[PDB]
């Protein structure tokens, strides 16, 4: 009696080909492509409710100048000192950039001001910057489009002779960070796929079961692709490089790896005497069940990402998960009726080497006769990576991630030739009331906060109506100097209910001490408004420090949190399917003390061999798809194990080694390898999780399923499969005749 | 209280699954590293077998001592026999 499922599946295996095929090039036929769809649904970088992006809306409505939150610094550089000429060409194009309204909102002249003109140039003179507010919050595809259009007009014109224009700033890092890894896709899809089929050739020897496993891996990374596309388009979510790159990623590994599950399954039973059709079900009845479960964890686990707060990471979430789901479906439905279609004809999916794994008697006889020296040796090497967390450090600057001649990249190279951090990334606060802000009580009242902010320590400068330049400037006649007036409508609201103060810090701003002097500058403002006409005032400040401190803020959160819902969404599928807490916990805890062994090999790797530093996004990233794949993996183990314990634990064991050792280390290999095969993109960080995800995955594969899961089964016995009723060995048999 | 003869068609049958080797292959005077060609580790895996199937325990220390397959039936004999 054929169970009917397999039944419906071998029986209607055309008519199930020809829908899948069907359906996924309608999905990929109907609405753009992933790169574009990723262009159209970029997200923004930050929290809608971040105190930095709030502050800085704040005060470009208050002072009815723009709505956006981010900006682009505009940086001139001149062989010989600036001049009359450069002055003429900034003035012209300051007067461009204010003509387009719907991608330029505001653009802060104080270069051309003579009031502050000295803050805009650099000491040695060669070299001058301009704030432009472009439209959109940075991320965002309002704020790519502003920074392209931003860069086009900086560049595309007229220039002095020796005089050139680069854009920089935070938006337009973000900007080409997304064009770097949407560029480099193409370059990874086809390094990847060079990769698997070499692979797979090594591991199948065969040119056809090659073709058909590549058959299933196109099948399935379409149908991502496709349904990411088709729900990205129709704003169902968004997306952002990261989550495009892991989508197709992980959609090719996980084809990858259920094609593999399916075919040596099926390629066991054949070589265990089986006629194809009882095979094939044998096939299905042995690991359906196992990919189902591995593509759930994966899909939840990706999913347990949407629960976090920052949009990068809340972003990838819903995409991965239905991605994940796709293909599962895909392979476990267009799976077997492709093996089943392909078995019919001749000679297909039959084994080629004959071969017996005598390496895998030997490595589950070991780990069966002496648990405790192998487990204790296997918990070693996962918890030597450990030593690499005292010098592990993580840096926040973007502008090592990228290549080096990205138009991003050498305005950064090109503003800090001549201009401090500090300069290129000012702290914006403001104080607003309710009152005409327009006398000299609330002139030496603002004198009195400027000074409060001066005398933190590490800030540099305090600009504000009383000291335009940074320095102090009451002459009741010099009110209405013409001056004055300009440097009230710069520095104060065009009604007078706010003043505005861009405080310089000295050193470096984009660090934790910038992160302690935000702070400190508030209660310092807050002190200074204390005890005067200002005490009713609402104080707001922004920047990029004050952005990076937020960010800094929500990163442990984001990590917590996503690797506590992932460990308990996997433990609770362990359960479900294994039926056993021990097991269940033994699969979870074994990835989780790898974890450590795959973040030291990822920190000695970039921080010490390459140099550059670990991102702050890798590591949340990659620990979901860490402990998916490598409880995947010690679930297919601990499944063949459960059908093999009649024989009794410690023999059952070593027949599951023998059953799933080659397949499952040939499907480890690859998901490792085509997750490092992202190290090729443009964008660092994209290869960093790639990298980073392989060598957790490298390090399950080779150890903590090996070695690791299977010592702790033998040692538990009995008890690794409670609550079920387990005899540790059978009843002894007599002799046979 | 098994026989001779009963004990090697057990052994045999694990001795296909460990190694392979035919059943016909073994008998009481063949040498397991010399005629049989079986390691050390793939006599642990022997043991393991016969112990969970049959009950009969062999240590790791007195595994060295067994050469052929017939010294091996006369510790499992040895055993049955003291009960
Ligand atoms: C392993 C052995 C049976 C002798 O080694 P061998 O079987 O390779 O000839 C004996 O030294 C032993 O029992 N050792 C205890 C465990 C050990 O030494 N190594 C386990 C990892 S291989």
């Amino acid at each position: 009696p054929r169970p009917r499922l397999p039944w419906f599946l071998r029986t209607f295996a055309v008519p199930i080909i020809l829908a899948w095929v069907a359906v996924v090039a309608i999905l990929n036929t109907v609405v753009p492509t992933l790169d574009e769809v990723g262009e159209m649904r970029a997200v923004s970088m930050a929290p809608n409710d971040a105190p930095s992006t709030l502050a800085i809306k704040r005060v470009g409505q208050v002072f009815e100048e723009y709505d956006t939150s981010s900006s682009v610094m505009i940086v001139l550089e001149g062989e010989e000192p600036l001049g009359i000429e450069a002055h003429a060409f900034y003035d012209k194009m300051v007067a461009d950039l204010r003509a387009d309204t719907e991608h330029v909102q505001h653009v802060q002249d104080f270069w051309g001001d003579t009031l502050t003109a000295s803050g805009a140039q650099s000491v040695d003179g060669k070299a001058a910057y301009v704030q432009v507010y472009i439209a959109g919050d940075q991320g965002e595809s309002l704020a790519n489009e502003s920074v392209e259009a931003v860069r086009k007009i900086a560049t595309e014109r007229e220039t002095p002779s020796g005089v050139k224009a680069y854009v920089t700033g935070a938006a337009a890092t973000s900007a080409d960070q997304r064009a770097e890894g949407d560029a480099s896709m193409k370059l990874i899809e086809g390094v990847t796929f060079a990769v698997i089929t070499v692979m797979l050739l090594a591991v199948y020897r065969s040119v056809i079961t090659t073709l058909i496993v590549l058959a299933m891996v196109v099948l399935g990374l379409s149908g991502a692709r496709g349904i990411v596309a088709f729900l990205g388009f129709y704003n169902v979510f968004g997306l952002t490089t990261f989550a495009t790159n892991m989508v197709v990623t992980l959609a090719i590994a996980a084809a990858t790896d259920y094609a593999i599950f399916l075919i040596g399954r099926y390629q066991e039973a054949r070589r265990a005497g089986e006629d194809r059709e009882s095979a094939y079900y044998t096939m299905f009845h042995g690991t359906a069940h196992v990919v189902l479960a591995s593509g759930l964890t994966i899909a939840g686990a990706t999913l347990c990402l949407h629960f976090t707060r920052l949009p990068y990471f809340q972003t990838m979430g819903v995409p991965l998960a239905i991605g994940m789901l796709i293909v599962v479906a895909a392979a476990l439905t267009a799976g077997p009726a492709v093996i089943s279609v392909v078995s019919r004809f001749g000679k297909t999916l039959e084994p080629k080497r004959f071969s017996r794994s005598p390496g895998w008697h030997r490595v589950g006889t070991a780990t069966v006769r002496w648990p405790g020296a192998i487990l204790v040796c296997a918990v070693v090497a996962a918890l030597i990576g450990l030593l690499a967390l005292p010098g592990y450090y993580t840096t926040y600057d973007d502008r090592r991630y990228l290549p080096d001649d990205v138009p991003a990249n050498v305005g950064y190279d090109a503003a800090f030739r001549h201009f401090s951090q500090a300069k290129m990334n000012p702290d914006l606060m403001m104080v607003e009331t309710d009152r005409d802000l327009r006398n000299p009580a609330d002139f030496l009242v603002i004198d009195k906060i400027a000074k409060a902010l001066k005398n933190v320590h590490g800030i540099a400068q305090v600009q504000t109506i009383t000291r335009p330049d940074g320095d102090p400037i009451l002459p009741p006649e010099a009110f209405e100097t013409d001056d004055f007036q300009r440097g009230m409508k710069l520095f104060m609201s065009p009604d007078g209910h706010a003043v505005r103060f861009t405080i310089i810090h000295q050193g470096d701003p984009l660090t934790e001490e910038g992160t302690a002097r935000m702070d400190e500058l508030k209660v310092a403002a807050a002190d200074a408004i204390k005890g005067t006409p200002f005490e009713g005032a609402r104080i707001y400040l922004g920047g990029s420090a004050a952005t990076y401190n937020d960010m800094q803020i929500g990163a442990d959160y984001d990590l917590i949190i996503v690797a506590a819902s992932a460990l308990i969404l996997i433990f609770i599928i362990m359960m479900v399917l294994t039926r056993a807490v021990v097991a269940a916990a033994v699969i979870v805890g074994t990835v989780v003390l790898s974890l450590a062994s795959a973040f030291g090999l990822s920190v000695l790797l970039w921080q010490h061999i390459v140099g550059i530093p670990l991102h702050w996004m890798v590591l949340p990233m990659s620990v979901i798809v860490l402990l998916a794949v490598g409880a995947d993996y010690n679930l297919l183990l601990v499944s063949r194990m459960k059908e093999e314990i009649h024989a009794g634990i410690r023999t059952g064991i070593i027949r599951a080694m023998v059953g799933t050792g080659a397949v499952v280390t040939a499907a480890g290999l690859v998901f490792a390898f085509t997750m490092a095969s992202m190290a090729v993109s443009s964008l660092i960080t994209i290869g960093q999780v790639g990298t980073t995800i392989g060598l957790g995955l490298l390090f399950d594969t080779l150890v903590v399923r090996s070695l690791m899961t299977p010592s702790i089964a033998t040692l538990l016995g009995r008890w690794f499969w409670w609550p079920q009723r387990v005899r540790e060995r059978p009843v002894p048999s007599k002799w046979p005749t | 209280a098994a026989t001779q003869e009963e004990i090697i068609a057990g052994l045999a049958e694990i001795i296909e699954e460990v190694t392979g080797i035919e059943p016909s292959e073994v008998t009481p005077e063949k040498s397991f590293v010399d005629d049989l060609d079986i390691d050390s580790l793939s006599m642990v895996e022997i043991a393991v077998q016969t112990e969970d199937k049959y009950g009969v325990k062999i240590p790791d220390e007195d595994l060295a001592g067994l050469r052929t397959v017939g010294d091996v039936v006369a510790y499992i004999q040895k055993l049955e026999e003291e009960n």
